[PDB]
């Protein structure tokens, strides 16, 4: 509409509501340094529009990138890694105090060295002898 | 041990002092009431195989107290692949004639499962090394049990951080590096056979054995220990086998 | 059968920290470990096929510690490569700031900078850039009236600026986060421009 072009220059009308190119904003700002300062954040685009943060994470836009803020149970660039799916013997010994046995299909199972037995929590070990291996009695075993 | 501290009495309860004809020979580690793990090179020049003594509950070599127990060594088992005068396969499994009694001062160190040792214990940064060995390279030995905390290195890092000075034998898959290259802290001659013990979630385990000690704390070199996880299956099989007439037994490895 | 990873690089902004490396894996998986120079090694991104690993949960436990990471190559001692050392507090990029509001009181203008959230947590909530850096963090304001030739600058130890303006004139603003004690990577990118 040419009748809309009768209206005087405006950053809100031409650039906010509508789009606007480098020359349109340069005509408004006049200075090169001022137009470059506006254009670097304007022509950058919203990287968070593709909703890249998974599992209920929050997106924060950056210059040609973004940052995902994950909920406590998740991690990764896009919050894709579920912390619950990491219960394997190579990850902090599977939460076991002594031995860890990896089991495919079912979950991992913790075990104990001789002279110890597995506790109720399924991960801790307790001595079944007065002098179990690898404990120092003068420091109260 | 160079650069360490005195182990407070009873705080290294698995440490063994090996004597031959009453003389200080090597170190060792008690893994149960009957079996002791030591280094194969310790037995290189032994003539009197019936005169081997293991001492548990020792602390001060100049004073005897009620905490020390002595046992004759009935059998020394070394892998067949070990070649005297060299570094590889430096491990010995000793059978005591009679069991020791476990006390507040005499407690075995856990021998771990291979997998727990390889994927968990191998990534614990610091472990302890101990012995009555030389307090400096070519120096006099210690009268009280000394202990030293040392950081472990993966062999790639160890070789990249070392200088090929003096005797630099290959560091094989049956060895691991631990310590410092600045010449301040290491295990020395006389500490051979002793434990490299790792603390994990309230319990201590055997990870390494003090190998050759001569040349200890050389600037440009780290400490090199027998990688005990490679021998778990071998040690467990031999612990189930019956005794042989001779003291020395070269058993097949693997 | 495997290749050692190479070009290990830290990508970090507001403590969201990701280790990146080459190359794409063919019949090989990866495992990353992380440590402080005296702590134990912690395993991350187990048997991954990605060429990146998010290490945010490990580095936010102590942002002032110096970390070293290593990448292991397993076929579908192992082959591994060490990363450069990384100290979060000194090297994380400062995120792009946002002007929250501006208010006029006649001949004076208050310009408020929004609290920048970081990946550092303190029991349920995310800490802001000011909560972590405190006194080390300043904000810089670039302002100008549309009829003048040059720009002016104001600096603050908080998230607010209180400047003098000329009567009946429209001003444009942009803010930048700065950690003056740094020699390298001391500033964020400029915030989007805001005008009255
Ligand atoms: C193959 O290249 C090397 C190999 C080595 N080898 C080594 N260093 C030490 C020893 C050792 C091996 C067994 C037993 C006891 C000890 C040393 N020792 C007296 C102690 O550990 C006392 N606790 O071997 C060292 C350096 C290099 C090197 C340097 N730049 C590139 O490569
Ligand atoms: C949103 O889309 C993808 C993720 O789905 C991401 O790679 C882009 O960078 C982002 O703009
Ligand atoms: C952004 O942050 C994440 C962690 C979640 O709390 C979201 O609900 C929020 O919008
Ligand atoms: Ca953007
Ligand atoms: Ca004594
Ligand atoms: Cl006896
Ligand atoms: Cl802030
Ligand atoms: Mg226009």
């Amino acid at each position: 509409a040419f009748l809309e072009e009768l209206r005087p220059g405006s950053l809100e009308r031409e650039c906010k509501e509508e789009q606007c190119s480098f020359e349109e904003a340069r005509e408004i700002f006049k200075d090169a340094e001022r137009t470059k300062l506006f254009w670097i954040s304007y022509s950058d685009g919203d990287q968070c529009a593709s909703s890249p943060c998974q599992n209920g994470g929050s997106c924060k836009d950056q210059l040609q990138s973004y940052i995902c803020f994950c909920l406590p149970a998740f991690e990764g660039r896009n919050c894709e890694t579920h912390k619950d799916d990491q219960l394997i013997c190579v990850n902090e010994n599977g939460g076991c105090e002594q031995y860890c046995s990896d089991h495919t299909g079912t979950k991992r199972s913790c075990r104990c060295h001789e002279g110890y037995s597995l506790l109720a929590d399924g991960v801790s070990c307790t001595p079944t002898v007065e002098y179990p291996c690898g404990k120092i009695p003068i420091l109260e075993k | 041990i160079v650069g360490g501290k005195v182990c407070p009495k009873g705080e290294c309860p698995w440490q063994v002092l090996l004597l031959v004809n009453g003389a200080q020979l090597c170190g060792g580690t008690l893994i149960n009431t009957i079996w002791v793990v030591s280094a194969a090179h310790c037995f290189d020049k032994i003539k009197n195989w019936r005169n081997l003594i293991a001492v548990l509950g020792e602390h001060d070599l100049s004073e005897h107290d009620g905490d020390e127990q002595s046992r004759r060594v009935a059998q020394v088992i070394i892998p067949s692949t070990y070649v005297p005068g060299t570094t590889n396969h430096d491990i010995a499994l000793l059978r005591l004639h009679q069991p020791v009694v476990l006390t507040d001062h005499v407690v075995p160190l856990c021998l771990p499962e291979r997998t727990f040792s390889e994927r968990t214990l191998a990534f614990v940064r610091f472990s302890l090394v101990s012995g009555w060995g030389q307090l400096l390279d070519r120096g006099a030995t210690a009268l009280e049990l000394m202990v030293l905390n040392v950081p472990r290195l993966m062999t790639q890092d160890c070789l990249q951080q070392s200088r090929k000075v003096g005797d630099s034998p290959n560091i094989t898959e049956y060895m691991f590096c631990a310590g410092y290259s600045d010449g301040s802290k290491d295990s020395c001659k006389g500490d051979s056979g002793g434990p490299h013990a790792t603390h994990y979630r309230g319990t201590w385990y055997l990870t390494g054995i003090v190998s050759w000690g001569q040349g200890c704390a050389t600037v440009g070199h780290f400490g090199v220990y027998t990688r005990v996880s490679q021998y778990i299956e071998w040690l467990q099989k031999l612990m189930r086998s019956e005794p042989r007439p001779g003291v020395l037994l070269r058993a097949p490895f693997p | 059968n495997t290749v050692a990873a190479y070009n290990l690089t830290w990508k970090s902004t507001n403590f969201k920290t990701i280790l990146e490396w080459e190359p794409k894996p063919v019949n090989q998986v990866y495992t990353v470990q992380i440590s402080t120079k005296s702590g134990d090694w912690k395993s991350k991104c187990f048997y991954t096929t990605d060429t990146e690993c998010d290490l945010t949960d490990e580095i936010v436990k102590d942002v002032k510690q110096t970390y070293l990471a290593r990448v292991f190559s397993y076929p579908a001692e192992p082959l591994y490569e060490n990363s450069p050392e990384f100290t979060p507090y000194l090297e994380t990029n400062l995120g792009q700031p946002t002007i929250q509001s501006f208010e006029q009181v006649g001949t004076k203008v208050n310009v408020t900078v929004e609290d920048e959230r970081t990946l550092v947590r303190r029991n349920n909530t995310f800490l802001s850039l000011r909560d972590v850096f405190g006194k080390d963090l300043i904000y810089t304001l670039y302002y100008w009236k549309s009829s003048s030739s040059g720009k002016k600058t104001a600096k603050t130890n908080t998230n607010e600026f209180l400047i003098d303006v000329d009567k009946g004139e429209n001003y444009c603003f942009s803010v930048q986060a700065v950690i003056p004690s740094r020699t390298v990577n001391r500033k964020s990118t400029d915030s989007p421009v805001e005008c009255m």
